C-alpha cells in the first residue's frame, strides 16, 4: 500500500501551515518551493511531502482541513461569524406560555408581563 | 536550577509561602518536591524502610522489578510515606523518595492527661486500615514510650510522637500495608472534631487570591 | 408605560428563549428549583429562582481578581459560540470542545492549567472536567437542567441547557451581570452587545 | 488545644464545612473555599468585601454543596443587607 | 422486635449526623431518652429537641450541630460502681479530656464526670462524643 508516514504528514502539514502563500496545486512547483524552503535529506521524501501537500492544498480549497490553522481562513470565519442580524432572533412582542408557566408567572408575581399570552 | 511549573512552586520560590501549615490550611495540592525541600527540607530525614522485588511473567521469563519503601519525617509532626518501582533499586529509591517527601503530612500530637509541655501522644484514639492490615493507635500516658513493632515504630518516630500504644490486626507481614495502615492512622489524627475545634472557623484569603497579583505575570 | 424592572425583562427575554422548559426527568437534588409538572411530562423551572442564581454566579465571578484565573468550556457545539463570547466579554478564558484529560492534574503536560474557578454549560456532557475539578480545589458553576447531575456543583444555575437560544441568551445575561457589577457598563436590562452573538448559527 | 499556661500549641486550626461542620483535612482536594461578593446600594461589587464559605469534598462528593451553599449564602445575605 | 428504644434513637441520631442532616426523628419517645438527650445537650453537644404529642408513646425531633462524633448504646446494662468508672472510659471514650459515658444511678441519669463528683454507682446506659 501507499500510507503517508508520521513524518510526511507532519511535514507537509507545518509546511502548508508556514508557506500557504506561496503553495500551489501544481506537483513540480510544489517541490521546488519545499526544496527552496525546507531542507529534506532525500529526494524520494521532498517527493513525497511535495505530492501530500499537493493533496492538502487541494482539500483546503474545497474547504477547512482538520489539524492545518491557516491565519487567514480563522481571521475570514471570525469575520464572518462576528456579524449580527437585523432584527434579533428573539421575539418578546408576542410569547406563547402554556398554563403552567402562567402559574409560574403568577406565583412569581409577574403575571402583567407583556406579551405573555395563553395557547 | 529549579523552575517552577505550579503556582504554589512559584509562590514558595519568591518566598511568598515560607510555612507548611499555610498549604496545609488551604489543602492546596503539592506537585513538586521541590516545595517541601524549600519549606522543610533541612530538617526532613529519610530512611528505605524495603526494597521489594516484584515479577511480571512474560513469554521469554519473568520482568523483576524493585519495590522501594521510604519514609521521610521532621521528628517535629511531619511525616511522609514514598512508593516507588522501577528496574533499577537506585531509581526506584530516588522515586520513593520524591514521593515521600510529596507526601509529608501534618501529625496532631496531643496530652494524655494534664497538659503541661508539648504534646507526647496522639491527641486521641485513632484506627488505619491498608488491606488486611489495621492499626490502631491509643493515648499513652508520659514515660510509657512507643509500644508497637519496628515498622510502625520507626514511622511514629518519624512523626515525633514520644509515647503511645499499639494494636496491629491481619497480615502486618505485608510491610507495604502495614506502612500504610500506619500513615493512614497517623493523617486521621487531624480529620478527628474535638470541643477544642467547636469554635466557627474565621477564613484566610487562599495563596492563590492573596497573591493574585503576583502570580498574574 | 409602566417600564419593567431590571428582572421582570429578563424574565421576558428567557421566557422567548424558553429557558423555563425542562425534560421529562428530574433529578431529586434539582427539584428544589422545579416550579411544576405539566400534564404533557415536562418540568417548568422557577425563572425566579434561576435570576436569583444567575445573580449569585455573578456576585461570585466579580470577586475574582484576576479574570484569567476563570475557566469557561462547553463540550456541546451549541454552547461553544457562547462560552467564546462570555470569556471575550468578562475577560476570562474560554475551551470550546473536547477537554484534554490532565489538564487540571498533569502539571507537566503543555494545558496544563490552575483555574480558580470553572464554569460548565453542562455538567453531564462537562462530566470530565468536573471529575478532574475535583482533584484540584476548583470550585465549579454549572448550567443544571432538571436531569443534570449535582455531584461537584457548588453553584447550579437552573436553567434549560440544551437549546442554543436559552443557552446563549444565559451566557448573555451572566456576562451582563458580571459587567455591570464590575462597574464597566450601565445598569439595567439592556446592554449594547446583541443577544444573537451568543447564539449557535449554522 | 492549648498547655496549661496558655500557650497555643497545634500545628494550625484546620477549616471547617460550612454545611456540615466537618474538619478539612490538609489532603482533602476535593474541597473548596467560595468567596460571595457583596453590592452597595447601586448594585456595584465592593472590592474586598465578600462572603467566605468552604464546603468539605464529602458535602459536595454527595451533590448537596449547591442546595446548602444556596440556603446559607440566603441566611447570609438576609443578615447582611445583601439584597 | 423492639427491645431497646434507646438505642433506636442513638442509632439514628448518628447515622443523620453522619449523613449530614440537620434534623433528625426519634420514635418511640421514652423518659430514658429525654434524660439522655437532656444530657447530651447540656454539654453542646445537640441544639434544641422538640416532644411531639400523639397521644402514644410520642416522637422527637431532634437539631443536629455537627459536634457529634459518635452516639451509642451499651447492652447489656452493665453495673458500674463508682471504682469501674475509669476503667469503662478507658475501654468507651477516645480520650480522657473530653468525651461521656451516660450512667443511670439511684441519684437520677447522669454523666460519668458527676456520678464521679457524686461517688455514686449504678448501671451504664451508653456514651456519646
Ligand atoms: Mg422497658
Amino acid at each position: 500500500g501507499r500510507v503517508r508516514t508520521k513524518t510526511v504528514k507532519k511535514s507537509s502539514r507545518q509546511v502548508i501551515e508556514r508557506y500557504y502563500s506561496k503553495m500551489t496545486l501544481d506537483f513540480h512547483t510544489n517541490k521546488k518551493i519545499l526544496e527552496e524552503v525546507a531542507i529534506i535529506p532525500s529526494k524520494r521524501l521532498r517527493n513525497k511531502i511535495a505530492g501530500f501537500s499537493t493533496h492538502l492544498m487541494k482539500r483546503i480549497q474545497k474547504g477547512p482541513v482538520r489539524g492545518i490553522s491557516l491565519k487567514l481562513q480563522e481571521e475570514e470565519r471570525e469575520r464572518r461569524m462576528d456579524f449580527v442580524p437585523d432584527e434579533s432572533a428573539i421575539q418578546t412582542d408576542r410569547i406563547e406560555v402554556d398554563k403552567e408557566t402562567i402559574d409560574l408567572l403568577a406565583s412569581l408575581g409577574m403575571s402583567e408581563l407583556p406579551g405573555v399570552v395563553l395557547k | 536550577k529549579w523552575v517552577p511549573v505550579t503556582k504554589l512552586g512559584r509562590l514558595v520560590k519568591d518566598n511568598k509561602i515560607r510555612s507548611l501549615e499555610q498549604i496545609y490550611l488551604h489543602s492546596l495540592p503539592i506537585k513538586e518536591f521541590q516545595i517541601i525541600d524549600t519549606l522543610i527540607g533541612p530538617s526532613l530525614k529519610d530512611e528505605v524502610m524495603k526494597i521489594m522485588p516484584v515479577q511480571k511473567q512474560t513469554r521469554a521469563g519473568q520482568r523483576t522489578r524493585f519495590k522501594a519503601f521510604v519514609v521521610v519525617g521532621d521528628g517535629n509532626g511531619h511525616v511522609g510515606l514514598g512508593v516507588k518501582c522501577s528496574k533499577e533499586v537506585a531509581t526506584a529509591i530516588r522515586g520513593a523518595i520524591i514521593l515521600a517527601k510529596l507526601s509529608v503530612i501534618p501529625v496532631r500530637r496531643g496530652y494524655w492527661g494534664n497538659k503541661i509541655g508539648k504534646p507526647h501522644t496522639v491527641p486521641c484514639k485513632v484506627t488505619g486500615k491498608c488491606g488486611s492490615v489495621t492499626v490502631r493507635m491509643v493515648p499513652a500516658p508520659r514515660g510509657a514510650g512507643i509500644v508497637a513493632a519496628r515498622v510502625p515504630k520507626k514511622v511514629l518516630q518519624f512523626a515525633g510522637i514520644e509515647d503511645v500504644f499499639t494494636s496491629s490486626r491481619g497480615s502486618t507481614k505485608t510491610l507495604g500495608n502495614f506502612v500504610k495502615a500506619t500513615f493512614d492512622c497517623l493523617m486521621k489524627t487531624y480529620g478527628f472534631l474535638t470541643p477544642d475545634f467547636w469554635k466557627e472557623t474565621r477564613f484566610t484569603k487562599s495563596p492563590f487570591q492573596e497573591y493574585a497579583d503576583i502570580l498574574s505575570k | 408605560g409602566r417600564t419593567l424592572s431590571t428582572k421582570e425583562a429578563d424574565i421576558q427575554m428567557m421566557l422567548a428563549a424558553e429557558v423555563h422548559l425542562g425534560t421529562k426527568n428530574c433529578d431529586f437534588q434539582m427539584e428544589r428549583y422545579v416550579f411544576k409538572r405539566r400534564n404533557d411530562g415536562i418540568y417548568i423551572i422557577n425563572l425566579g429562582k434561576t435570576w436569583e442564581k444567575l445573580q449569585m454566579a455573578a456576585r461570585v465571578i466579580v470577586a475574582i481578581e484576576n479574570p484569567k484565573d476563570i475557566i469557561v468550556q462547553s463540550a456541546r457545539p451549541y454552547g461553544q459560540r457562547a462560552v467564546l463570547k462570555f470569556a471575550q466579554y468578562t475577560g476570562a478564558n474560554a475551551i470550546a470542545g473536547r477537554h484534554t484529560p490532565g489538564t487540571f492534574t498533569n502539571q507537566l503536560q503543555t494545558s496544563y492549567s490552575e483555574p480558580r474557578l470553572l464554569i460548565l454549560t453542562d455538567p453531564r456532557t462537562d462530566h470530565q472536567p468536573i471529575k478532574e475539578a475535583a482533584l484540584g480545589n476548583i470550585p465549579t458553576i454549572a448550567f443544571c437542567d432538571t436531569d443534570s447531575p449535582m455531584r461537584y456543583v457548588d453553584i447550579g444555575i437552573p436553567a434549560n441547557n440544551k437549546g442554543k437560544h436559552s443557552i446563549g441568551v444565559l451566557f448573555w445575561l451572566l456576562a451582563r451581570m458580571v459587567l455591570q457589577m464590575r462597574g464597566s457598563i450601565n445598569q439595567g436590562h439592556k446592554w449594547d452587545v446583541m443577544v444573537d452573538l451568543f447564539f449557535y448559527r449554522e | 488545644m492549648q498547655n496549661e499556661e496558655g500557650q497555643n500549641v497545634d500545628l494550625y486550626i484546620p477549616r471547617k464545612c460550612s454545611a456540615t461542620n466537618r474538619v478539612i483535612t490538609s489532603k482533602d482536594h476535593a474541597s473548596v473555599q467560595l468567596n460571595v461578593g457583596h453590592l452597595d446600594d447601586k448594585g456595584l461589587y465592593i472590592p474586598g468585601s465578600f462572603t467566605t464559605f468552604a464546603l468539605c469534598g464529602f458535602i459536595r462528593a454527595q451533590g448537596d454543596a449547591d442546595s446548602a451553599l444556596d440556603r446559607l449564602w440566603q441566611k447570609k445575605k438576609v443578615e447582611a443587607r445583601q439584597q | 422486635v423492639r427491645v431497646s428504644v434507646l438505642n433506636d434513637a442513638l442509632k439514628s441520631m448518628y447515622n443523620a449526623e453522619k449523613r449530614g442532616k440537620r434534623q433528625v426523628m426519634i420514635r418511640p419517645s421514652s423518659k430514658v431518652i429525654i434524660k439522655f438527650l437532656i444530657v447530651m445537650q447540656k454539654h453542646g453537644y445537640i441544639g434544641e429537641f422538640e416532644y411531639v404529642d400523639d397521644h402514644r408513646s410520642g416522637k422527637i425531633v431532634v437539631e443536629l450541630n455537627g459536634r457529634l462524633n459518635k452516639c451509642g448504646v451499651i447492652s447489656p446494662r452493665f453495673d458500674v460502681g463508682v471504682k469501674e468508672i475509669e476503667g469503662w472510659t478507658a475501654r468507651l471514650l477516645p480520650s480522657r479530656q473530653f468525651g461521656y459515658i451516660v450512667l443511670t444511678t439511684s441519684a437520677g441519669i447522669m454523666d460519668h464526670e458527676e456520678a464521679r463528683r457524686k461517688n455514686v454507682g449504678g448501671k451504664v446506659l451508653g456514651f456519646f462524643y
